[PDB]
RNA sequence: CAGCUUUACAGAUCAAUGGCGGAGGGAGGUCAACAUCAAGAACUGUGGGCGCCUAUAGAACUUAUAACGAACAUGGUUCUUGCCUUUUACCAGAACCAUCCGGGUGUUGUCUCCAUAGAAACAGGUAAAGCUGUAUUUUUU
């Protein structure tokens, strides 16, 4: 009665056997269940990074997925003299916000 | 794709006659090519 | 993949169909699945043989390890009659691979070995097609795949040897075989196509302008079918 | 006008209260508690709500399967892409539900889910202003932390009624797996903490304040709620009282049917821990871990509850949940313990005063409302109004009054004591909140707030509607005063758009921005560099997605983030020289503690001052101070008294007030001065109108004089900065913040029963950009930081402006005392005020700046 | 310790009214065949049973989003890198279609185990199950 049959479809426990099992697991399985481990390293992270063509340090690259176009040529906005570089401004975070 | 082309295939099929078409005037070549490609050819005659 | 998903609607599959309505298949045979293999790799040995013949027949021939080579006679006439087409190439390595696979097993049954070994051996083949055979010479999407699980050898090796240990002893075949149970999956159809235009062998931009002076041609000679 | 109502009906969840019931209430004061649920970031007030919704509702739409199961959580009032797919509620979509009580005297309940993300406290601010009841949550975890406090502080101005809910037991009960004698212990101590927090109440279990909750677990219960259910088949009606009372605190209970001694025998386990908790964790344990037959069997005998087919083959979480809700029913407790909380109405008339002025109301002859919050809760643009008195029927016309135009109208009907309405609104339609639908609505009544759709064009941000019938009537009228969007903008941005064929499309979607979040200084600049202060990053991001996505639709350049700078100075002035075409005036630096009242009837200012910064009567007697900045403006040289000419101060000042708005080092504006006139040599042939405009141009520049003079400084705000670290990652966090320029650490306080150092901060808001994901990163996902301003903190930006070696490198960060004048030169710039890609700041006038000082 | 409801019952008259239906099974199968696929589901239409449930079929709008499948391989054309110059065969990124490799849900039929009446209650008895219960100022001393 721990299945639905012989078919193998549905499975059903009670609890000590499952953490029996968990525990058995353990050793291989250890992906640390934190949520907040994978910021940064969620699905959509990546997916954001991609379509920025940007990297995170452990992070995959690809092909920029737009066409690399720069030519903003320094207007009164966006000049070096205007704006004023005290934070570095890594690529962690144009993915994070 | 040929869709453009079919209205006007009917309009000629409705249209023509026989006699007509027996006398369709066989086509001289307008942008006279004959006389230029042997005008062509015998200058640059190898 | 995540970002490309893959959509898929109503079917009926192929091998219950076989199972049911098609003769001569008997079915449900409760095989010892090495036995099934073994069976399996024999037939492939054959059909690839079979395959020769009805091409013109040629000089080489395989090994039972499926490694093809010319027995003698080596010519450009000969070159050229027995070049045939990649898939049948990578369908050889293919049955070369299963082979293996299942020679590991067929080893571990008899003497000679050990389970161990055998999940070893197993691991080696997976982990190594880019030592053990040249798929990656006929269908280089193959090479991705290679590519993929030697990554995940290496994942694993770090893995598993935090400790003192060191060397070839390691299980653990079961992302590559995931991986290659995929590439596999992947390829079937096409090979299987490929398959069978072999077997029906008797039975079956700027043209634009050139198309559209045909076409309309071909209306203007249906409008008047005349004397 | 019936058939559309009739289908805008048809498009809703069918509730399990009659709507019309509500409605008929609605009618009635006494019987509206407007609430707004606030608390810390991820308290979980969101889920809270959505489970009143739930209970409220027969069947929700979008509640899914998993949802239902509860393995996610279902936020019925995130609603918006944005906030769905971020994990932060983002705006105030809060609902209206017809509640019963323990004994059930139903009462329509105005709810408010107010952000947690302290860079959303525009939106508290915003609910802290409609509610008149607030209900403060807390992570039992994270404990009160520093944000719950200044919650509690900003709610004790507003003012209002503090319930408490004390959620996320479950975590102490399952994650951090305390004994329940520690849990208890835990909770005392929070309890001890947030009455430390208060000033004048005192908060506890007992008396209907606290109300213990887990809305993952889905279960909210106060002490008295738990007696209902499951004390009173024990105990007669007389003594259940007595036995709550009991309950709480440090007491004991050693058998006896039914005494109860407080202090002691043998065993511990209090009567908290003995009555509730213990309880709580015993079902919890049974849920996870029992053989289930045995379970059911207990919920049958002791709780009077049974499992039904289904709920017994649930997998573990969802069936615990499951378990809680059957256990605690659909949740009374809580609006049980909101009535007792409110008074109510003897604070209700204090906290409309403290909104619009003390005075009197006037009930049939007039009605207002506060315009709160304009919001786009279905596509097109509502407002969120609080009708105060009287009653606003559909399609009424009604006067407007944006909280810009408030003061300037309060001065005029001063100076009062032909008809002029200056704007007005066509009502087109109005309902009820919310979650995911406007419930439709005739009247608007004294007390309700509610979601207005006529009233925008001519408001921004917050309003005061009204509709009088007489003179009397206007004059006895009062206009709310703009919220004080508790944190105050810093983060600065500067908007282009890429294709400026479409700047028209940027300034519409930008004035819906300004309108729909309403924490948004957008100053359109003179070179065409719109400019938006938001409270900070992650808000920012919010609303460029609004508008980049939504509001606009275009492709939208982006400054890298700046902050307002603002101008101060250190030493005192030492020259007062005047200006002409004639007054000379010169500043001090003020005391900080003054500042930071400022920050926070002349005879009354002057003992004011006496009590804040020892000055002395005559200083007391000069002042006249404005902006709200803040500066500070005296009146102090020696022939003023005898002079008429010194007197009539209200034009006088004009220029003072224009010089504190934009200064002279920035254009940006002055702060934290004490400035004194020392001379007006006014000439002999007045001219009046003249002679004031000339005042006006005159007194800015002796202004910046005075500041130039006092060795000014740009001042940077500074983050006060939470960080809820793992505590053997505090290395790490100190690592970091040693890394970057600008920081400190005030105090690593630890948090009771938790390995979280919650580790308080100040970081310099300019070097912040993105620290938190810095934060986070290093941490590996440990220590969710915040940023902040409430505090309204600034500081000196380090070393000396005026001096043009300064620094080396362009593209890269410069050293402090450099950096003391860069930040300056580059303001510059972005204002236009410099020429050239190399440039200096000096001011006139005269002579050569006094042949150099005097060289 | 009282109440009514239900089951087992004993023999009643036996109406009587209600219920029960004038009785059609319940499992499961690496058994098939047949549809129909994100769950929605509002809302409208029409069924069948009572402002509303249960089936369907028509879009709205949803969020899909993480998981019809906590799975991921492969084609084909068009655009774009790049091998380059080419047949494959490809590098690596788009777009839109398709291809396998798996899946549920009901419609049915068939094969292996578990079942098992042909109708009961009225009037209240027996036995159990399911809920409801100590006068001195505001209810009944
Ligand atoms: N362990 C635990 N988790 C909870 C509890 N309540 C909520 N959560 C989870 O923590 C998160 C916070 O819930 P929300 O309601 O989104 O928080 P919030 O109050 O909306 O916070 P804001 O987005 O700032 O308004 C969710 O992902 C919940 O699943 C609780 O009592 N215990």
């Amino acid at each position: 009665k721990k299945v639905n049959g012989t078919s193998y479809k549905k499975w059903s426990f009670d609890l000590p056997e499952m953490s029996n099992l968990y525990r058995l697991s353990t050793p291989l399985r250890d992906e640390v269940t934190d949520k907040n481990y994978y910021y940064l390293f969620d699905k959509k992270s990546f997916f954001n990074g991609k379509a920025l063509n940007n990297a995170i340090p452990g992070g995959p690259k690809f092909e920029p997925l737009y066409p690399r176009e720069e030519e903003e040529d320094y207007n009164e906005f966006n000049s070096i003299d205007r704006v004023i570089f005290r934070v570095p401004i890594r690529s962690e975070y144009k993915v994070a916000f | 794709g040929n869709v453009d082309l079919n209205k006007l295939t009917e309009e000629r099929e409705k249209l023509l006659q026989s006699q007509i078409d027996e006398n369709l005037a066989q086509l001289t070549k307008n942008a006279s090519n004959p006389i230029q490609v042997n005008k062509p050819n015998a200058a640059t005659d190898a | 993949n995540e970002l490309h998903p893959t959509l898929p609607t109503n079917h009926n599959k192929t091998k219950l169909l076989k199972s049911l309505k098609n003769t001569k298949y008997f079915q449900q045979t409760t095989i010892d699945w090495v036995e099934a293999g073994l069976q399996l790799c024999r037939q492939g040995h054959n059909m690839l043989n079979l395959l020769i013949h009805r091409k013109g027949l040629t000089y080489l021939h395989l090994d039972y390890n499926f490694n093809l080579k010319p027995t003698k006679t080596l010519t450009t006439k000969e070159r050229k009659k027995s070049r045939l087409g990649n898939s049948f190439h990578l369908m050889r390595e293919l049955l070369k691979m299963m082979k293996l696979i299942v020679d590991t097993h067929v080893q571990f049954r008899l003497g000679n070995v050990d389970a161990f070994q055998l999940a070893d051996g197993i691991h080696y083949i997976l982990n190594h097609i880019g030592q053990l055979t040249g798929i990656y010479r006929y269908k280089y999407k193959v090479m991705h795949q290679i590519r993929a699980c030697k990554d995940l050898k290496h994942i694993i090796y770090y893995k598993f040897n935090k400790n003192l240990g060191k060397g070839p002893g390691c299980g653990f075949w079961q992302p590559a075989w995931r991986v290659w149970l995929n590439f596999l999956r992947g390829t079937i159809p096409l090979l299987e196509r490929y398959i069978g235009n072999l077997i029906t062998r008797q039975f079956e931009d700027a043209y634009y302008d050139l198309e559209l002076r045909n076409s309309v041609m071909d209306d203007i000679l249906e409008m008047m079918p005349e004397s | 006008e019936h058939t559309i109502f009739t289908q805008l009906k048809k498009n809703i969840p069918k509730t399990r209260y009659n709507r019309d019931y509500m409605l008929s209430m609605a009618n009635i004061p006494e019987r509206i508690i407007n609430v707004g649920v606030i608390g810390p970031l991820h308290s979980g007030k969101t889920s809270l709500m959505d489970l009143l919704v739930i209970d409220s509702h027969k069947r929700i739409p979008d509640m899914s399967k998993n949802v239902e199961l509860g393995w996610k959580p279902l936020r019925y009032l995130d609603n918006l892409k944005q906030e769905i797919d971020r994990g932060l509620s983002i705006k105030l979509n809060g609902s209206t539900l017809l509640c019963t009580d323990l004994e059930s005297k139903s009462r329509m309940i105005n709810f408010l889910d107010a952000p947690g993300h302290v860079n959303f406290m525009d939106e508290t601010a915003v609910a802290l202003a409609a509610s008149d009841l607030v209900l403060i949550v807390i992570d039992v975890v994270e404990g009160v932390t520093f944000v719950v406090e200044q919650l509690i502080k900003q709610s004790i101005k507003n003012n209002v009624a503090m319930c408490f809910v004390i959620n996320k037991l479950d975590r102490l009960i399952l994650d951090l797996k305390l004994p329940p004698m520690d849990a208890y212990l835990k909770l005392n101590h929070i309890i001890a903490n947030i009455n430390s927090f208060t000033k004048g109440n005192v908060f506890s279990p007992i008396d209907n304040n606290i109300i213990f909750a887990s809305t993952k677990l889905g279960f909210t219960f106060t002490i008295k709620e738990f007696v209902s259910y499951y004390y009173a088949h024990s105990i007669p009606s007389s003594k259940i009282d007595d036995f709550t009372t009991r309950l709480w605190g440090s007491v004991y209970y050693h058998k006896g049917n039914f005494r109860t001694k407080p202090f002691e025998n043998v065993e511990k386990y209090p009567t908290f821990v003995e009555f509730i908790l213990i309880p709580l964790y015993k079902i919890f344990s049974y849920a996870l871990s029992m053989e289930k037959d045995k379970l059911k069997n207990l919920l049958r005998s002791n709780f009077r509850v049974n499992l039904s087919q289904e709920a017994l083959q649930y997998d573990p979480q969802p069936f615990l949940k499951h378990v809680l809700q059957l256990i605690f029913r659909q949740q009374t407790g809580l609006v049980d313990a909101i009535t007792r909380c409110y008074q109510p109405f003897e604070l209700f008339d204090n906290k409309t005063a403290h909104l619009s002025i003390p005075g009197k109301s006037t009930p049939e002859g007039t009605l207002w409302a506060h315009v709160l919050k304009t919001v786009d809760y279905g596509g097109a643009e509502w407002s969120l109004v609080r009708i105060y008195s009287g009653l606003l029927k559909r399609g009424d016309t009604v006067r407007i009054l944006d909280t810009s135009q408030s003061e300037s109208r309060q001065k005029r009907q001063l100076h009062d004591i032909s008809k002029t309405e200056t704007p007005s609104c066509e009502v087109e339609e109005i309902g009820l909140l919310g979650g995911r639908y406007v419930y439709p609505v005739h009247e608007a009544h004294k007390g309700q707030i509610v979601l207005i759709k006529g009233i925008s064009s001519a408001y921004i941000k917050s309003a005061t509607l009204y509709s009088v019938k007489s003179k009397e009537d206007m004059k006895q009228l009062k206009f709310f005063k703009p919220l004080d969007y508790i944190t105050e903008a810093v983060f600065k941005i500067v908007l282009q758009p890429l294709l400026p064929r479409e700047l028209p499309k940027l300034l519409d979607a930008l004035n819906k921005i300004s309108k729909y979040y309403p924490g948004v200084i957008i100053k359109v600049e003179e070179s065409g560099e719109h400019v938006i202060l938001g409270n900070g990053e992650l808000y920012m991001d919010c609303l460029l997605y609004d508008l980049r996505a939504s509001y606009a639709k275009i492709e939208i350049k982006i400054s890298d983030p700046l902050t307002v700078f603002s101008e101060s100075c250190s030493n005192e002035s030492f020259a007062s020289i005047p200006v002409s075409n004639s007054i000379s005036v010169a500043a001090e630096p003020m005391d900080s503690k003054m500042i930071q009242d400022l920050s926070r009837p002349r005879k009354l200012s002057k003992i004011l001052r006496t009590e804040y910064g020892w000055d002395s009567l005559a200083s007391r007697n000069v002042w006249s101070f404005y902006n709200g900045n803040v500066l500070i403006n005296d009146t102090l040289p020696d022939e003023i008294s005898p002079e008429l000419l010194s007197k009539y101060k209200e034009q006088i000042i004009q220029g003072f007030y224009w010089a504190v708005k934009e200064g002279p080092l920035a254009e940006e504006p002055i702060y934290g001065v004490q400035y004194k006139l020392l001379s007006i040599s006014v000439p002999s042939d007045v001219n009046i109108d003249v002679m004031k405009s000339q005042i006006i141009p005159l007194m800015k520049k002796a202004c910046y004089v005075g500041l130039l003079t006092a060795i000014p400084i740009l001042l940077e705000p500074i983050y006060e900065v939470d960080i809820t670290v793992h505590a053997p990652l505090l290395p790490i966090v100190e690592e970091l913040m040693k890394k970057r320029r600008g920081s400190r650490i005030y105090k690593t306080i630890k948090v009771a029963g938790t390995p979280l150092l919650e580790v308080r901060g100040q970081v310099p808001v300019i070097e912040s950009a993105g620290f938190e994901t810095d934060l986070r990163l290093s941490t590996n996902g440990l220590g969710m930081c915040q940023l902040y301003f409430w505090h309204k903190i600034w500081r000196k930006v380090p070393g000396d402006v005026l001096d043009k070696d300064a620094f080396i490198p362009k593209l890269k960060p410069a050293p402090i005392n450099s950096l003391s004048r860069d930040f300056v030169m580059k303001t510059r710039r972005r204002k236009g005020i410099s020429t050239g890609g190399f440039m200096s700041n000096d001011g006139p006038t005269l002579e050569k700046y006094i042949s150099a000082e005097l060289y």
